[PDB]
């Protein structure tokens, strides 16, 4: 599961972007 | 515009900014085969290109490492693009959508500026990202489209 890990890493970034846009 | 159209237009536009003046044959081909109707100089594409570039700059190392492990570990590039897409989109946040679009545009830029990259790798990657990205159409439609998401909201 390198695909698993890439997925999760991108998901984390997606979450960071949301909070970022809220400020 | 579908997600596949906007992603392909962003990749074309990004190639014009970063590259050597020759669009990769793979991008020409996907334009021919998609019917790309959206101009890479359309204002919604320039605006998304800014947002995706900011995400790349802010995540530059993690984008490089994730791309490097993906591409060095895949035996079937286009299938694995569809697998990471599923991992992210399971259920659908704006941040997640953009993280995925920025990651794809970043991967295309990396593939297209490396003159040593084999054609088939560039080809299958651009096809894989475009096809996987279609999974966002239902969600973006419920938001009234990419243009509305940027101009607005």
């Amino acid at each position: 599961s390198t695909m698993g890990q890439v997925g999760r890493q991108l998901a984390i970034i997606g979450d960071d972007i949301n909070r970022r846009y809220d400020s | 515009y579908s997600t596949r159209e906007i992603l392909l237009a962003l990749c074309i536009r990004d190639s014009r900014v970063h590259g050597n003046g020759t669009l990769h044959p793979v991008l020409e081909l996907a334009a021919r085969e998609t019917p790309l109707r959206l101009s890479p100089e359309d204002t919604v594409v320039l605006r998304y290109h800014v947002l995706l570039e900011e995400i790349i700059e802010r995540n530059s190392e993690t984008f490089t490492e994730t791309w490097n492990r993906f591409i060095t570990h895949t035996e079937h590039v286009d299938l694995d693009f569809n697998s990471v897409f599923l991992e992210i989109f399971h259920r659908p946040s704006l941040g997640r959508a953009l993280a995925w679009m920025a990651w794809c545009m970043h991967a295309c830029r990396t593939l297209c500026c490396n003159q040593s990259t084999p054609y088939y790798v560039v080809d299958l990657s651009v096809r894989g990202m475009l096809e996987a990205s279609e999974g966002l159409d239902g969600w973006i439609h419920q938001q009234g489209g990419w243009s509305t998401l940027i101009e607005d909201n």
